[PDB]
RNA sequence: CCGGGACCGAGGACCGCGCUCUGCAAGGAUGCUGGCGUAAUGGUCACCAGCGACCCGUCUUGAAACACGGACCAAGGAGUCA
RNA sequence: UUAACUGAACGUGGGCAUUCGAAUGUAUCGACACUAGUGGGCCAUUUUUGGUAAGCAGAACUGGCGAUGCGGGAUGAACCG
RNA sequence: GUCCCACCCAUACCCCGCCCUCAGGGUAGAAACGAUGCCCUGAGGAGUAGGCGGCCGUGGAGGUCAGUGACGAAGCCUAGG
């Protein structure tokens, strides 16, 4: 026999029953999908980076 | 009516162990009567912690204690709330004070061996009734098998239910590209 | 009925009444960074690199860089949830937004109050005010007599 | 244990406000205006008022 | 006035607590200046610079229907004849007949 | 309703381009200020381009009847709405105030026309200063010389509590 | 106390000040607009249902 | 500022805000008096009276249904174990 | 990457507040685990599509009944309160 | 048809008592406490499918009540509590 075919009608209120999760931001976001010729220099630089930051406590002094 | 979204709503934290050990029984009293009477923010957590179930107390070993130890550490009082386990790996123990819920015979023995000194949360509340000089442990709570397997679903790389591991066990068919895709 | 790509963007996609032909090239002479907030507005003369539908009219934050394209982060509403989406968009398809222009132009309108109040030792007000109801005053009708009006009078125009 | 109405409680009243007495005594509820002979209201006021 | 001597309730830690006394005025608002049922009036009728924190530590008030009634039908507005609205001024028979 | 003839004087706010802008007075017949200043925008929207949101009231004031105790006719000219249409009509009251003139007209209107309220607009309303303005008959017998009359078949007043009566009343007071 | 009587005074003295306004505008021949509201009481009237 | 009426008396040493301060109407009722001391109050049952009140279970969007099962009663009767 | 320290990205060091940069609320924030029932719906305002129309058939938003008693509409799943 | 006054009553609103639920506090140099208790305060209460908690009842087992009972156990009847 026919039926229903479709309906959005409580759709809107399940999905605000326990809120529109949106998920959080973060300080770091992720290197995903960027472009890795960036992505393998910024590698060397950080490891630059913290050699120099290291160095600056052991007798460097930038 | 009154038009509220949520009501008779019960906290979602523990207020008691669920643990029938009379000794427990007398050690929580013991915090309750020192995190009421005291400011000491360390007397709330132990007892807050004195009612979790095992999995949210996952040992600690002298390995991870001799990690924290360090750095200015060494003189403090290790507190955890869990069990303390020995460490293989660890082939010198260094010297430590530490108050556990309660040590294996191997951790309990290297831990006086090493000229170190055990202790019971009782006797940790008698010494430092305010927790100073403590430096407050916590185990791996995610290093478990079933954490492993929890929120299994494509991309998302957790560990399946299989009975045995091996090529005719979940490897083809939504795992490479040669049988169809890759999950 | 269809569900392909690009159904429903007749008018979106077209291009505006005598607005045919020629791009502009300050277009391509812009310059994005990865943090900047850019608006999504869907140029129908460059079939390279078309964001979908949903995200015309979308304003998002640039997170890749690279040659003719910049990578956006959008958060999409489906279902309970929002999901983050990452559409990368040719440059003729992107907007430097002025949805914080306001704020950046504030930021240092406060940096310099805050310093023009330390030095002359008053404080001032920082934050913006919603629109107060209007003080007391008075209206003089001296040369400005009230004209008396009444309704009119109903009557046909046709 | 009991809220006391200040309206209907004098006591309470006093508890709450000190001046509530010194109002009462001073009837500073009953001051009247201050004196002067009122100007009468412009002709040009009354002519917009009946204008129509 | 009558509403905050009435039915004044202020939210201390969550609670719903009569105004009975100005020691629970002052513990609650006295960092503002206000340290007593008059100073919250004023600061309330006056809409001082710490409206927000006065207003907002007021409970709200739980009226009572009107001692004779409404309007023949309520959920029009003022102005059509019923209740709903602005009605400016005349809202103060309603808080005395509700209050 | 129990109605009062209110001056309510409105502006347009003013502006860089505007300052000092025309001031628009209205004489409403409402049941209290707030209606009459809901009426002034309601026919300030319908004259001018001036809104509430636009535009600010200047003045309310009550004009109140000047002679309350002289009987006087009133002509009123009035708009209104049918259930097929818009027609102007003029017609007569007997009241001493404008505001009770008003009222009748209300009264009358919805007894005669089925016209309420929201579907009258008072254009104009006169004191005809003479006799021989007066135009309707029902107003012309009530301003006839030397008028008096008896009052017939006058039901006398019996308390409705009084359920019972031990003589039959009668009709000649 | 002090604060109180303070407050009545005041209370008074802005009332006086308003009828003072509205009477040397309309001796002047103008007209004094109060100024607009600040404070509203808002009293929810209808039910919780739809 | 004065009256007239109704419903109610939660708590149980002091503690506090206070006032018109030897005291008080101020963090919740006391004082005086009368009749009776028993079926008097009160409970239960039967009946009359005023108002209210469709037959349960089930499937169902919707059951009092002109939908199905049920004449009645006792006992048995259906998420167990590995 | 640029002709280049000149840019990109990530930082070290120093400084800001006589005010953490609209309103209102916060009568609840987030993460995780395991699992039930459900997956025939129907009604109403507004917008509607097919149909002459239907207590017909099909959709969008919101509110309801289902799952809900109570006062009112005499009588009622949905109307008003 | 319009306008006005008084009045009637919902399980709604306001004040008070009580029940439960939820939440927030106090309670040991213990004259101390079914601390799983007691004391203080605030708010809330519809519900099919369904979930969870606490309790009542039945056959049998261990311990215990130095338990009840032929001077009457169990069962059964009872406009008696
Ligand atoms: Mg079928
Ligand atoms: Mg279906
Ligand atoms: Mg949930
Ligand atoms: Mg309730
Ligand atoms: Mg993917
Ligand atoms: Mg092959
Ligand atoms: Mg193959
Ligand atoms: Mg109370
Ligand atoms: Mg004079
Ligand atoms: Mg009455
Ligand atoms: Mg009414
Ligand atoms: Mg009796
Ligand atoms: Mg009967
Ligand atoms: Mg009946
Ligand atoms: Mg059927
Ligand atoms: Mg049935
Ligand atoms: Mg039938
Ligand atoms: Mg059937
Ligand atoms: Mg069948
Ligand atoms: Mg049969
Ligand atoms: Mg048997
Ligand atoms: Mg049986
Ligand atoms: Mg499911
Ligand atoms: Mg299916
Ligand atoms: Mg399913
Ligand atoms: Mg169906
Ligand atoms: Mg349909
Ligand atoms: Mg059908
Ligand atoms: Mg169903
Ligand atoms: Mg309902
Ligand atoms: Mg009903
Ligand atoms: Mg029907
Ligand atoms: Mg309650
Ligand atoms: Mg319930
Ligand atoms: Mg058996
Ligand atoms: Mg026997």
């Amino acid at each position: 026999a026919k039926s229903k075919n479709s309906s959005q009608h409580n759709q809107s209120r399940k999905a605000h029953r326990n809120g529109i999760k949106k998920p959080k931001t973060q300080r770091y976001p992720s290197l995903k999908g960027t472009d890795p010729k960036f992505r393998r220099n910024h590698r060397h630089a950080l490891h630059g980076t913290a050699k120099a930051l290291k160095e600056f406590k052991e007798g460097k002094r930038e | 009516g009154i038009d509220l979204r949520w009501k008779h709503v019960r906290s979602s934290h523990r207020k008691a162990p669920k643990s029938d050990n009379v000794y427990l029984k007398l050690l929580v009293k013991l915090y309750r009567f020192l995190a009421r009477r005291t400011e000491a923010p360390f007397n709330k957590v132990v007892l807050r912690r004195l009612f979790m179930s095992r999995i949210n107390r996952p040992p600690v070993s002298l390995s991870r204690i001799a990690r924290n130890l360090k750095n200015g550490n060494e003189k403090k009082t290790v507190v955890v709330v869990a069990t303390v386990t020995d460490d293989n790996r660890l082939l010198q123990v260094p010297k430590m004070e530490v108050a556990a819920l309660r040590f294996t015979a191997k951790a309990r023995a290297r831990i006086e061996a090493a000229g170190g000194r055990t202790l019971t949360l009782d006797q940790l509340a008698l010494e430092k009734p305010t927790g100073a000089n403590t430096l407050l442990l916590r185990g791996p709570k995610n290093a478990r098998e079933a954490v492993k397997h929890f929120g299994f679903g494509p991309h998302k790389h957790k560990k399946p239910y299989v009975r045995s591991k091996g090529r005719k066990f979940e490897r083809a068919r939504g795992r490479r590209r040669s049988r169809g895709f890759k999950v | 009925h269809a569900a392909g790509l690009r159904s429903g963007t007749r008018y979106a996609f077209s291009r505006g009444f005598r607005k045919h032909g020629q791009i502009p090239l300050s277009t391509y002479l812009r310059t994005y960074r990865v943090g900047d907030i850019v608006d999504i507005k869907v140029n129908g003369a460059v079939q390279k690199g078309m964001p979908h539908k949903f995200y015309h009219g979308k304003t998002g934050v640039v997170y890749n860089v690279t040659k003719s394209a910049v990578g956006v982060i959008v958060y999409k509403r489906v279902k309970h949830r929002y999901i983050e989406k990452r559409i990368n968009v040719r440059i003729e398809h992107v907007k430097p937004s002025r949805s914080r222009e306001d704020f950046l132009r504030r930021v240092k309108e406060n940096a310099e109050l805050k310093k023009k109040a330390k030095a002359e030792g008053v404080p001032v007000q920082l934050k913006r005010q919603p629109a107060m109801p209007r003080e007391a005053h008075t209206v003089s009708i001296a040369d400005n007599k009230p004209v008396t009006l009444a309704p009119v009078a109903y009557e046909t125009t046709i | 244990v009991q809220k006391k109405n200040p309206l209907r409680n004098k006591q309470i009243m006093l508890r709450l406000n000190p001046y509530a007495s010194t109002f009462a005594k001073e009837k500073l509820g009953e001051v009247k205006a201050e004196e002067g002979k009122p100007p009468k209201v412009p002709a040009s006021f009354k002519e917009l008022l009946h204008e129509a | 006035r009558e509403l905050i001597y009435k039915r004044g309730y202020g939210k201390v830690n969550g609670q719903r607590i009569p105004l009975t006394d100005n020691a629970i005025i002052e513990e609650n608002l006295g960092k503002y200046g206000i340290i007593c049922i008059e100073d919250l009036i004023h600061e309330i009728f006056t809409v001082g610079p710490n409206f927000k924190q006065a207003a907002n530590f007021l409970w709200p008030f739980k009226l009572s229907n009107p001692n004779g009634g409404f309007r023949p039908r309520k959920f029009k507005h003022f102005i059509e004849g019923g209740d709903l609205g602005n009605r400016e001024e005349h809202i103060n028979a309603l808080i005395r007949a509700m209050n | 309703g129990r109605l009062q003839e209110y001056q309510v004087i409105g502006r347009h706010l003013p502006t860089e381009a505007n300052p000092n802008p025309a001031l628009y007075r209205m004489r409403i017949f409402a049941p209290n200020e707030v209606v009459a200043k809901s009426r002034f925008w309601y026919f300030l929207r319908g004259l001018k381009k001036v809104k509430k949101a636009t535009g600010e009231i200047v003045s309310v004031n009550v004009i109140s009847e000047k002679h309350p105790l002289k009987v006087k006719n009133f002509g009123i000219w009035l708009r209104y709405d049918s259930r097929s249409g818009t027609h102007n009509m003029y017609k007569e009251y007997r009241e001493t105030s404008r505001v009770a003139a008003v009222e009748a007209m209300y009264a009358d209107m919805a007894a005669r026309h089925r016209a309420r309220f929201r579907s009258i607009h008072i254009l104009k309303v006169v004191e005809l200063e003479k006799t021989e303005d007066v135009k309707r008959p029902y107003i012309k017998q009530l301003v006839a010389k030397n008028l008096s009359f008896p009052l017939p078949h006058r039901v006398p007043k019996i308390s409705t509590k009084k359920i019972f009566s031990a003589k039959r009343p009668s009709t000649f007071s | 106390f002090k604060r109180a009587e303070k407050y009545v005074k005041e209370y008074r003295e802005q009332e006086r000040e308003k009828i003072r306004l509205a009477r040397i505008a309309k001796q002047q021949g103008s007209f004094h607009i109060p100024a607009e509201a600040k404070l509203v009481f808002v009293i929810r009237i209808k039910g919780i249902n739809k």
